[PDB]
């Protein structure tokens, strides 16, 4: 998921 | 822990450093609204705002220390409360309005230009009212956002799957902690104290109900393709499954 | 002036309790395993019931026969549902993993799976049970939270009369928890973790209210008059 | 209006 990545960017 | 070791003053001053920032919206005089032209700016907005939102969460004290399928869940579940009562703090000196940018203040009629979108300004202009009559405060502000994104989600999460969450128990402890403190320093007795602890903690009901309101709303607008809907947006509305 | 507002905490506790509805027995025919129908039947017949009772008890709860009829009514129409939950929690405490709609009527989560929908809203059921049961919910302070939200669901959406009765019921859940021995730190968490519950309470109400919707347009059963305008007083047509 | 609500509410 984009929120996923985001959290993790 | 730091988060569990940091004192009253300390966790006000972190919540207040983690603010994000006001963000302008594309609204443009000359175009006149429409039903589509103003989802399109709320929904626009909104997904610029949600980005913020995520690195605003990994300051809260206590959030990065859950697991990364924790933190979702929180933000999945949190995410329009959140961007709501954000509305309502900026809006508290413009009685009648809505400011969801500095170049976008909207009061209830124009709210009548979206199909069932009246009912949800009414909602956010009486809880716009009811910070006005409390005279919330920005430290009790920064308080209740981050108690919204830490609780939520919180019963709708094995064992070892059980104490992710009485870390976050400890941590809404703290801010209550923080709350009650900033309360004293402003001089209020023991007694007023866990007055204004209740009235700010069940204004949170009232923020849930509008954020399921207004998720069903905006379930609607892209059920009938009203806006096209960021692929960001898209995802936390489905996460609520409608 | 409003005789509420002159109560002790003593004597709010002994009227919220005094108040208290009976609770109320589903049907004893023992026919098992159910079916959709006949599950959202007999739930549905407890809650129209359940909801005559209701009104009596809120007419008991100090202050709120102060307000007018037309307050009354939408107090009640915004809360019914969160009512019946927060009380369907409580009596299930004591009962890990299952929820005691009546003494003859405990349910588990996979007879949740009877009706289409219904175990994701009996899951949240049993989370908040099993809080309140983690928490060990005083009776007290039950009643005190249910009076509570009668007077707040419908609050913003309508003044100062109902805001003073909601500051004397935290006076009273404060006095409760100082007379339990707890500490002025503990007493002010502990009033901040039930408060926040009932957020939750209001997610479920929500959640609860469309399931019922669904019920009615689906025509899976027949619903009370009573219990189809509480229902029809939240617009989801 | 007629509600049910309304006559419980007067008993
Ligand atoms: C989600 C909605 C569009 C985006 C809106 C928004 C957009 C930005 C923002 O900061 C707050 C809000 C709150 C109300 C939201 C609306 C409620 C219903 C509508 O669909
Ligand atoms: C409203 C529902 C039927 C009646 C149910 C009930 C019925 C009686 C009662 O004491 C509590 C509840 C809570 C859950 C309710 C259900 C939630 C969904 C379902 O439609």
């Amino acid at each position: 998921k984009i929120l996923h990545r985001l959290l993790q960017e | 822990s730091l988060a569990l070791s940091l004192t009253a003053d300390q966790m006000v001053s972190a919540l207040l450093d983690a603010e994000p920032p006001i963000l302008y919206s594309e609204y443009d005089p000359t175009r006149p609204f429409s039903e589509a032209s103003m989802m399109g700016l709320l929904t626009n907005l909104a997904d610029r705002e949600l980005v913020h939102m995520i690195n605003w969460a990994k300051r809260v004290p206590g959030f990065v220390d859950l697991t990364l399928h924790d933190q979702v869940h929180l933000l999945e579940c949190a995410w329009l409360e959140i961007l709501m009562i954000g509305l309502v703090w900026r809006s508290m000196e413009h009685p009648g309005k809505l400011l969801f940018a500095p170049n976008l203040l909207l009061d209830r009629n124009q709210g009548k230009c979206v199909e069932g979108m009246v009912e949800i300004f009414d909602m956010l202009l009486a809880t716009s009212s009811r910070f006005r009559m409390m005279n919330l405060q920005g430290e009790e502000f920064v308080c209740l956002k981050s108690i919204i994104l830490l609780n939520s989600g919180v019963y709708t999460f094995t064992l070892k799957s059980l104490e992710e969450k009485d870390h976050i128990h400890r941590v809404l402890d703290k801010i209550t902690d923080t709350l009650i403190h900033l309360m004293a320093k402003a001089g209020l007795t023991l007694q007023q104290q866990h007055q204004r602890l209740a009235q700010l903690l069940l204004i949170l009901s009232h923020i849930r109900h509008m954020s399921n309101k207004g998720m069903e709303h905006l379930y609607s607008m892209k059920c009938k393709n009203v806006v096209p809907l960021s692929d960001l947006l898209l995802e936390m509305l489905d996460a609520h499954r409608l």
